[PDB]
């Protein structure tokens, strides 16, 4: 069902509400990437030109 | 790993090696800020992938493209996305305007699985009229000048540019590369898909 | 030392049969040395085979051609060796994985200490030791294994 | 006859419900002694419209060593046995250039035999080449010696 | 194998120490877990090269032990070679001849009529391929099954 | 010589799997006083010992007469090897009710049959209909075709 | 045809020979040999 303030899920309609939408997957990739092994690169720029 | 030094190659090298073996689920970051090359980056990670632990003939020395099939298409999806997805910014020609995170698969011995992909946003506000010097969609570049003669009437482009209004401020260049051989290359990248 | 008539035969069965030409000539390449000395049931390292190579010539075909006279001067040497193993060194050896004492190992586990340090096994030969059958996730055994390599 | 004993043969048994029974449906186009018999006499006969070539007094009972006599309904089996037998078949005749090949389906290499022909051991002459030449059935830069031999067996064709 | 005996059986941690310490392995460049084990970059990757020039005895053994058991059986290719080879001078000192000859093809086109064909031979083996056919079925279903 | 060749052979079932061969082997029994040359007498002994009369003197003689005489192991062979025309191959005959339509398998409705031999081609007569008819396996309405047709062909009717 | 001087010699006395004997036990029998065989090429490629 479709309760709105969006979208469809999440949910019903105005459009977007895309910022809502931005919340469930944010809790979906997030908590399983604390469960996963980190590997990391900090790249660093040398000039703006 | 001594053969095996501080390039990317290695960090993947390193979370291969050891994930096939433990068996716990992996990631692998990638910070910057504005051009921190960060998806010319993460293809050479795929490319450690992509050449090493998947069932590719290396024995001959050959340019490679020697197979497996899987690890074809996972390269050519990157380029593809790129297009698509990929404008350009004031600081940086090849700006990724989206968002994805890869979750790579490996089966039960050794090998590839496939991938798993979601995108975050993507700016398509843009098309209106962008600020300065930045350019739209890749895509749309590589259309306009590569297509023939044939598929201009049907896909309705102009013959002349700077007829199009969506596209702001002017024609803007990247350095190095053209616009309309790289149409022919992804086209392929396709038919690969 | 020297060879007995039963020896002498099984030196001159398998070398006439390596004897491989179209018009014959009797000898023998460096390299299939290697096989040669194995089916006569020495079992050699490749340093041992080039331990008695003529030519400082090292895995390569078509370097140096030996005959009867000087492959059993090879053969003659070789027959000295004592170190060439048990059942329970192997068993000593292949315990080491064990973490929770059950003599069981894991498929993934098993094909890389084949494929990484020594002489080495390829991807393909792996591939022959293991075709199954029906055990997943997925437990081969210590015992079974070693008796089986052994037993031929 | 222990060394007679090489490779080359296969052993049937002597009945044949309808199997064989192809020889007395054949019989009526070469027959000899009716009773059941093919003699000494009948190869200088009927031979002559079965080869594409000939006999010649000095290869008589060469050309009949297989059979050199009373070939009874107990003794064709041991020339049919010798059809698998006869002067090294397959196991030699076919296998002879098949076992060339360093990696799998291969092809004897034209050139590569030109050069073993003039130079390993016994140097052959250049008439035998030329008839050779016009004669190779190179299917697709290798000459095909497997077929140049198994050509008279396989099944799909039925002249001679 | 000075110090760490095999066969009989030691215990799953206290012998990693020797089979590290065996070619030295500086002391801060390595360290134990549980399952995964961790390494620096630099001290590993050479001395784990070494380990081949090292590795004799049960290691290359094992190998060594494939190689004869692959070999034993799968060597093949020269063996019925020069028995062959010689048989190809006794055709090659007569090949204007050759295509003159008997065997060719008359023996054919009946046999995709006829219904029965290889009766006898295949008479004595009927039984034993009705029976193991079953015989696998059996289990060739049943599992996945 | 070697341009007097025998080839090609093989048409369709010639020497018919089920009736060719017991004859040859047979040959020992009707061969009565073991000479291989079968008289008149020969004959008139093993149709004795196959049923009840035979045929006369003059059916046989007529028999003795379709060959250039002598009975024997040659001749009769050979005389027998040429005849293969009369009767149709069973798959021929077999597939006359099988081809009775495009689709599709159900069976074949007798009063069609009936209908057709009247009229549709050699009109045969009220008797040669009926008689041949009555012998039927009419499974409701419509016939058995395929036994029918092993009615007409198949392992059976002796003595001829 | 019914009616021939020679032609159907077939069962009445024929049949003290062999030849015709084992034909139609084998067309019963053959049957089970080729789908036990059958189903025994394609039953493990399809657990695989």
């Amino acid at each position: 069902p479709i309760e709105k303030g969006k979208g469809k899920a999440k949910k019903g309609s105005s459009f977007q509400t895309v910022s809502a939408l931005h919340r469930e997957n944010l809790n979906k990739l997030m908590t399983n990437l604390r469960s996963t092994h980190p590997h990391f690169v900090r790249c660093i720029i040398p000039n703006e030109t | 790993r001594s053969e095996a030094p501080p390039h990317i190659f290695s960090i993947s090298d390193n979370a291969y090696q050891y994930m096939l073996t433990d068996r716990e689920n992996q990631s692998i970051l990638i910070t910057g800020e504005s051009g921190a090359g960060k998806t010319v980056n993460t293809k050479r990670v795929i490319q450690y992938f992509a050449v090493i632990a998947a069932i590719g003939d290396r024995s001959k020395k050959d340019q490679s493209p020697g197979k497996g099939t899987l690890e074809d298409q996972i390269i050519q999806a990157n380029p593809a996305l790129e297009a698509f997805g990929n404008a350009k910014t004031v600081r940086n020609d090849n700006s990724s305007r989206f968002g994805k995170f890869i979750r790579i698969h490996f089966g039960a011995t050794g090998k590839l699985a496939s991938a798993d992909i979601e995108t975050y946003l993507l700016e398509k506000s843009r098309v209106i009229f962008q600020l300065k010097a930045e350019r739209d969609y890749h895509i749309f570049y590589q259309i306009l000048s590569n297509k023939k003669p044939e598929l201009l009437d049907m896909l309705l482009i102009t013959n002349n540019p700077y007829d199009y209004a969506f596209i702001s401020q002017g024609e803007t260049t990247v350095a190095s590369i053209d616009d309309a051989e790289e149409l022919m290359a992804t086209d392929n990248a396709f038919d690969v898909l | 030392i020297e060879f007995t008539p039963e020896q002498i035969e099984e030196f001159k069965e398998a070398f006439m049969l390596f004897d491989r030409t179209p018009k014959c000539e009797m000898k023998i390449t460096y390299g299939q040395c290697g096989d040669v000395l194995r089916a006569l049931g020495q079992n050699p390292t490749q340093a041992e085979v080039l331990r008695v190579l003529g030519k400082p010539r090292q895995e390569e075909l078509n370097t140096k051609m030996m005959d009867f006279e000087t492959f059993l001067p090879m053969l003659q040497h070789i027959s000295k060796n004592k170190d060439t193993g048990t059942y329970e060194d192997f068993v000593e050896g292949l315990r080491v994985f064990d973490k929770e004492g059950n003599g069981t190992v894991m498929g993934a586990e098993l094909r890389h200490v084949l494929a990484t340090l020594g002489e080495r096994l390829t991807e393909d030969e792996v591939e022959k030791l293991m075709a199954g059958q029906e055990d997943s996730n997925g437990c081969i055994n210590y015992e079974a294994f070693v008796k089986h390599i052994m037993s031929s | 006859k222990k060394r007679a004993g090489g490779a080359n043969s296969n052993v049937f048994s002597m009945f044949e419900q309808t199997q064989i029974q192809e020889f007395k449906e054949a019989f009526t186009i070469m027959d000899q002694n009716r009773d059941g018999f093919i003699d000494k006499n009948d190869l200088r006969d009927t031979f002559a419209a079965l080869g594409r070539v000939n006999v010649k007094n000095e290869e008589i009972d060469e050309m009949i060593k297989e059979a050199p006599g009373p070939i009874n309904f107990t003794v064709f089996l041991t020339m049919f046995g010798e059809k698998l037998k006869g002067a090294d078949p397959e196991e030699t005749i076919l296998n002879a250039f098949k076992v060339f090949d360093p990696e799998g389906k291969g092809v004897l290499k034209a050139d590569y035999v030109r050069e073993m022909l003039t130079t390993q051991a016994e140097r052959f002459s250049k008439e035998e080449v030329d008839q050779m030449f016009a004669a190779f059935p190179p299917d697709v830069t290798g000459n095909l010696d497997y077929k140049n031999l198994v050509h008279i067996i396989t099944h799909g064709e039925e002249k001679d | 194998p000075a110090a760490i005996p095999e066969g009989q059986f030691i215990d799953s941690r206290k012998g990693a120490e020797k089979l590290l310490s065996s070619l030295d392995i500086d002391h801060n460049q390595y360290k134990f877990g549980h399952t995964k084990v961790f390494f620096k970059a630099g001290l590993l990757g050479l001395l784990e090269e070494m380990r081949d020039e090292r590795l004799s005895r049960i290691i290359t053994r094992i190998q060594a032990q494939s190689r004869g058991v692959l070999a034993r059986m799968e060597y093949k290719k020269l063996l019925e070679r020069r028995d062959s080879l010689l048989v190809i001078q006794w055709n090659i000192r007569a090949f204007m001849g050759v295509k003159n000859w008997p065997w060719m093809k008359l023996y054919f086109k009946i046999k995709p009529l006829l219904k029965s064909a290889e009766r006898e031979k295949e008479m004595a083996s009927m039984k034993e391929e009705f029976t193991r056919l079953k015989e696998a079925l059996e289990k060739s279903e049943a599992r996945r099954k």
